């Protein structure tokens, strides 16, 4: 069927910048597309209808344009309430396929990731497991890499990474890495290290812990 | 290079071989002073608005500056709109409509007020107005307004929607009273068939008074009215023996004996005289544009007819003011346009015919409305 | 299946487009989905009509909905008869048998002649407007020539809005020369209100007079100002509010938000909006009959230019008109059935008269009866 | 204004039924149509089906024999039934209204509820503390954490002292491992408040309704 | 009075401000030119009694 797509997956912008969000289709949609905003809570509100008009209730800072298969939405000046995800939906032929959608992000200073390593608890070690934690908070941008080392040996099994969204106060990011192993596997090693690679420094910030 | 010598003139014509073709070509043949008007004519049906629109857009894309043609009831308002949009002047000898604009130059003068003057001269109360379905909508309007004002009894009769037994029944209704007053308003090519229907029924002729609302009363085939009681009064535009019109007559007689021309003569038409006078209007307008040293440039690199939005050809107001200020004495008498593009400051003669009596009652104008003789 | 159609709505038609939206939401089906390309352009300027027509043809549509003025009836009929594209319209009926023109408004002249022959008149005035052609005027003149009537026919549309106070006074002073008691008003929803207001201003609505509002939307004008006067007023209605489907539509119509739908928070509805709401149902039923007959007419948006020479037709559109003549449904105008030309047959028009408590139906009118 | 919210069971077994109840408000569902659409994690949002205001209903071409729709116009609610659920049905579901503004547009949509289709059993979580280890006051703000491991199904509500501590709270999302939920919550308190003030994390698992307090 | 002028019922009444006087005309010539925002109910050709 008709497949919609968007090249930009994550966009960065500041307060007051004219942000452009593009959208492409598999064929001619005859400008029968709508642009809708969805906040991080889950509430989805429509923003622009029929690719050129603005619905009653939306601000006049947004606008739309485009032709053929290429459409675009343009915001004149972003606000605090404009931090959401914009999605394009075409309704030419059933079944209607909606776009992938992009995620706008606030631009700030590229801060180094504050890394902190935590070993397993005594009750967890008595339970038979060991989950070494590595928390990297207050980082910018969201692009970062994590590496685990067990006495110098890099291990990729049992590592789980969980990222957080951009905070509404400092415009930063947080990430948590968990290395889960057995008790005999944790007792067989002495030093465990977690290395964080960011764009702020070419050398990865390492945090190690011995036994 | 203030003005090119070849000015493209688009043309719209309903037929292939008629008298108006030869009149138009002879009117372009007299052009010796620059610029020369190059004709680009199109033989098109004048009832289908698709073909009229396509020929209009083709002549506009080819690069003409003024279009001379004809129209019909199915094209009264479309050619007014396409000319009010692109600011392109259109000159026509066809039937004048009520609502128009400054870009439609209607060569044929108005007729309804002279009809009101003739009926006020004879002081009628009850009469039958037979109207053409193709043009009798603006004259019938003013006649019914005057009838409502002056307490008349008009019986309006259509031509197209009424069958021949309908004609039988309406004249059977007419033959029940003393005086029989009939005004007929239709074109002469229809009026020939209508009078051919009538002359098999007006064999008595006593009490039959007719007014044929037409500028071509001498062009009407009156040979069917021999030994008839028809007391017909009509209107005349062209006096073919008046000095400047008979000079034009002698000129096209001398052109009809030296080289060759198209389709023949001895039965004239007032539409051909309007064609000649309109081409003389266009010639005097381009000569006035030449002697005022106003250039007419072009950007016609296959110019689009339909766009969004409209692109007004900004030079058209100069051609419109040049065509508006044309004033002469041509084959239809005085030629002069008003501020709207209609005929004013002219003269229409009134001729009564009864028992081979070609009598002139008087004439009609606008300031001194109607005078007898 | 995605069916693309075109739309030509005039600038200022809010209630018609609102009823069009109500019809688009109400008459959606599973077999297909309409996609109208709406153009809000002028209706009298034929250049804009030709532009909107060629823009709808450039998108490659199967049908075109929209109004047409009396100055643009020939442009629509010629452009739709050459390219063989069906045109659905709630405007006035044409004079002739034009193919590919399906019309929603029924005839009015036959019902008016039946109403005059019921009231047994012999001398009256006919104040008309020249914005829907001159068909009714020619009909009443051809019937007055046969039935020996005294018709004082006067046009009123040529009077400007800047000096329409002394001209109307001179008009109704000229209408007292023959002591006229009977006036037929043939005007649209705007000029009827102005003529009624000038009649009330000059004081000609006492008992002894008689008026006929010659339209289909008799209750679309204001009737509260000529209700307590004493002059009885007749007229013609196409939307019977006593029906169950009409009542169920009004119960969902008057509760609509005025900001969301312009001109919708009223107890009544104009006749053009009801014919639009029925025409959406007619087009949906015809496309559903094509979905049920297994006829594939599918193409793309490559129909080309509207000014092709020679403009070759596509034959699958010839079935589409033959589709539309097969529609026989029940809508707000009652029964909807068509002829081979495109006119409406087997319909019902209520003859309304205005009483003290309000309007009241005294009978119905059809064409077989 | 117009609002809508979808609700469901949260966790269901494989090859079972799934009834989603969507409550909308601010308008009337007797004159507009309804559409139901799903949203998978990391994939594109796909339309599931629609039902008209008059009574007609259609679905998508992939799973038309698995989706059904009904409506209650008195309570302005929509009941979407989905049977033959597979293991890839751990996604969100939302409902919306339809309108015509020269294009078929989805005017007011819903928040959407998450559904995880799995045959795993429900169990209470396990709360473990996470301190910095060393008591070296490097700054005035010290961070603590609570790890909720071994929960079924997602999600749980993790708060700090029944919502009294809200400064620097960084709750991270949960992950799945061996059909077990693992979540971590982080708080940032002052250096002089700890251990002078009791910081207790409360975890409420609504799948088993287990309330665990960890001081 | 524009609504019962073209009716036909002959209407009489009493007036206290004669607009044909010189002082009344000189007051109306300074009255109708007044700003409506500066003086409410002043931009009329007549005046209440
Ligand atoms: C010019 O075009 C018009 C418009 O189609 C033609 O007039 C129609 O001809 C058909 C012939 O079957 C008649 O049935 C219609 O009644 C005519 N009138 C209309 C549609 O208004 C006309 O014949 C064409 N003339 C030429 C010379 O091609
Ligand atoms: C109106 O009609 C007259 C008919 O006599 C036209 O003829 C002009 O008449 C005036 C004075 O009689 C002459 O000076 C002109 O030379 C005549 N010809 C032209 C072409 O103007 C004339 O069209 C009109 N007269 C006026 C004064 O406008
Ligand atoms: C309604 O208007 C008509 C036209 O003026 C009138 O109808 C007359 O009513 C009387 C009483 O029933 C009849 O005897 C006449 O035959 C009617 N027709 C005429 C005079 O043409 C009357 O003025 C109005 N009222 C009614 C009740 O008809
Ligand atoms: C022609 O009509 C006029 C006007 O009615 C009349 O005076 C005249 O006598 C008629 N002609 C003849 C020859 O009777
Ligand atoms: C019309 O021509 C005739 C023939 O020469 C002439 O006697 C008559 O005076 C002319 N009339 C006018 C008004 O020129
Ligand atoms: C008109 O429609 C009604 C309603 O179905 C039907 O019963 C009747 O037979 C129809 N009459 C004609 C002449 O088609």
């Amino acid at each position: 069927e008709i497949q919609m797509t968007q090249t930009t997956s994550s966009l960065s912008a500041s307060l007051g910048d004219r942000v452009t969000i593009s959208c492409r289709a598999s064929q001619d949609i005859s400008n029968y597309l709508s642009w809708y905003q969805q906040k991080p809570d889950g509430t989805v509100k429509l923003l622009i209808y029929y690719t050129s008009r603005l619905h009653s209730g939306v601000p006049s800072r947004f606008s739309g344009s485009g032709s053929g298969i290429d459409y675009s939405l343009t915001i004149n000046n972003l606000e605090q309430e404009d931090f959401a995800t914009y999605f394009c939906q075409q309704g030419n032929t059933l079944p209607l396929t909606f776009g992938a959608g992009t995620k706008l992000e606030l631009k700030r200073a590229d801060a180094a990731p504050t890394v902190s390593i935590f070993p397993p608890s005594s009750e967890q070690l008595t339970s038979g497991g060991a989950s070494v934690v590595c928390f990297l908070n207050n980082f910018y941008p969201k692009d970062i890499n994590v590496k685990w080392k067990i006495d110098g040996s890099e291990r990729q099994n049992g590592v789980l990474n969980s990222w957080t969204d951009q905070d509404s106060k400092d415009s930063t990011y947080s990430m948590s890495s968990t290395l889960t192993l057995t008790k005999d596997e944790y007792e067989r090693h002495n030093s465990y290290t977690c290395e964080a690679t960011h764009k702020t420094s070419t050398s990865p910030i390492v945090k190690s812990f011995n036994r | 290079a203030n003005f090119p010598n070849n000015i493209q003139i688009g043309g719209l014509f309903p037929n292939q071989q008629s008298q108006e073709h030869a009149a138009f070509r002879f009117a372009l043949s007299q052009l010796t002073e620059p610029p020369k008007l190059l004709p680009q004519i199109d033989i098109v049906n004048i009832s289908d608005s698709f073909e009229m629109t396509y020929r209009f857009c083709s002549q506009f894309s080819k690069g003409v500056y003024a279009i001379f043609g004809f129209y019909e009831r199915r094209t009264v308002n479309m050619l007014t709109s396409f000319c009010g949009a692109l600011h392109v002047c259109f000159i026509t000898p066809s039937f004048p409509v009520d609502t128009s604009n400054q870009f439609v130059l209607q060569l044929r003068p108005e007729l309804q007020e002279a009809l009101i003057s003739i009926i006020d001269h004879y002081k009628w109360q009850t009469f039958v107005y037979i109207y053409d379905a193709d043009r009798g909508l603006s004259v019938l309007q003013r006649v019914l307004d005057t009838a409502a004002e002056k307490n008349w009894q008009v019986t309006a009769v259509n031509i197209l929607t009424t069958t021949e037994e309908g004609y039988r029944m309406l004249f059977q209704d007419l033959e029940k009273k003393k005086e029989r007053l009939v005004v007929v308003d239709c074109e002469s090519e229809r009026l020939n068939a209508i009078l051919g229907q009538i002359v098999k029924l007006e064999k008595n002729g006593i009490g039959y008074h007719y007014i044929l609302a037409n500028l071509g009363f001498m062009d009407i085939d009156l040979n069917k009215f021999k030994e008839s009681g028809a007391n017909v009064t009509g209107f005349q535009l062209v006096n073919y023996t008046d000095t400047i019109p008979a000079r034009i007559m002698q000129q096209w007689r001398t052109s009809d004996s030296r080289d060759h021309t198209r389709v023949d003569w001895k039965r004239p038409k007032y539409t051909s005289a309007l064609t000649y006078d309109g081409v003389k209007v266009m010639a005097e307008a381009f000569q006035s544009l030449r002697r005022q040293r106003i250039d007419i440039s072009r950007r016609g690199n296959a110019g689009d007819c339909l766009a969004n939005p409209a692109v007004p050809w900004g030079q058209g107001i100069d051609i419109q003011r040049a065509l508006q200020q044309v004033r002469f004495e041509g084959l239809t008498g005085n030629v002069q346009f008003n501020e709207k593009g209609r005929r004013t400051n002219y003269t229409l003669h009134v001729i009564e015919m009864k028992h081979d009596g070609i009598r002139k009652i008087g004439y009609w104008n606008e300031d001194d409305k109607f005078v007898p003789a | 299946n995605s069916i693309q159609i075109g739309g030509l709505f005039p600038r200022g038609a809010d209630q018609e487009y609102s009823a069009f939206r109500v019809g688009m939401v109400q008459f959606s089906t599973s077999e297909f989905r309409l996609t109208p390309h709406i153009d809000n352009l002028e209706v009298a300027n034929s250049f804009a009509v030709t532009n909107a027509f060629c823009s709808q043809f450039s998108r490659g549509v199967y049908a075109i909905f929209g109004f047409y003025d009396k100055k643009s009836v020939n442009t629509i009929t010629s452009f739709c008869g050459t390219l063989h594209v069906s045109f659905i319209t709630p405007s006035f009926p044409t004079d002739g048998t034009h193919p590919f023109v399906i019309q929603m408004r029924p005839d009015l002249k036959g019902a008016l002649l039946s109403l005059i022959e019921y009231y047994q008149w012999d001398k009256f005035a006919y104040l008309y407007d020249s914005d829907r052609g001159l068909s009714t005027l020619q009909a009443v003149l051809d019937s007055a020539a046969e039935k020996k009537w005294q018709v004082t026919a006067i046009n009123v549309g040529n009077i400007n809005n800047d000096k329409k106070d002394e001209t109307y006074r001179s008009l109704f002073q000229d209408l007292e020369l023959k002591k006229e008691r009977r006036v037929i008003l043939d005007c649209e929803r705007d000029k009827v209100n102005d003529i009624v207001d000038q009649v009330i201003t000059i004081g000609k609505h006492v008992k002894g007079y008689h008026y006929i509002i010659a339209n289909l939307g008799f209750t679309d004008g204001d009737l509260l100002k000529i209700q307590f006067g004493g002059a009885n007023v007749s007229g013609f209605q196409i939307v019977d509010y006593d029906d169950s489907l009409v009542s169920k539509f009004i119960e969902r119509w008057s509760t609509l938000e005025e900001k969301e739908y312009p001109g919708a928070h009223t107890a009544t509805i104009k006749y053009t909006s009801a014919l639009t709401y029925d025409a959406v149902q007619v087009m949906t039923e015809a496309f559903r009959n094509l979905r049920k007959q297994r006829i594939e007419i599918s193409r793309r948006g490559n129909a080309g230019d509207c000014l092709a020479n020679p403009a070759v037709p596509w034959g699958q559109g010839v079935e589409i008109e033959r589709a539309l003549k097969q529609v026989q449904v029940e809508g707000l105008s009652g029964n909807i059935k068509f002829d081979q030309n495109g006119k409406r047959i087997n319909y019902t028009i209520n003859i309304m008269e205005l009483k003290t408590n309000g309007p009241r139906k005294i009978g119905y009118w059809s064409e077989v009866d | 204004q117009a609002q809508l919210k979808e609700s469901g069971p949260g966790l269901v077994a494989p090859s079972q039924s799934l009834s989603i109840t969507c409550t909308v408000s601010g308008f009337s569902l007797t004159n507009y149509g309804v559409h139901w659409v799903r949203q998978p994690p990391g994939k594109g949002l796909e339309w599931l089906g629609v039902i008209w205001a008059g009574g007609s209903t259609n679905y998508n071409s992939a799973l038309m024999s698995r989706v059904s729709i009904s409506k209650d116009n008195s309570k302005s609610q929509v009941f979407l039934k989905m049977n033959s659920l597979q293991t890839d049905d751990t996604v969100m579901y939302y409902c919306a209204r339809e309108d015509y503004d020269y294009d078929w547009h989805f005017d007011v949509w819903g928040a959407g509820t998450t559904v995880t289709v799995s045959s795993a059993k429900t169990t209470p979580p396990s709360v473990y503390p996470l301190a910095p280890g060393s008591a070296a006051q490097t700054n005035s703000m010290v961070t603590l954490g609570c790890l909720v491991k071994g929960y079924f199904p997602e999600p749980v509500t993790v708060t700090w002292n029944s919502g009294s501590l809200s400064s620097g709270v960084h709750t991270f999302p949960a992950v799945l491992q061996s059909d077990l939920y693992t979540l971590s919550s982080s708080v940032t308190v002052p250096s002089s408040t700890w251990p002078s003030e009791t910081v207790t994390c409360n975890v409420a698992h609504p799948a088993s309704s287990t309330k665990v307090d960890k001081k």
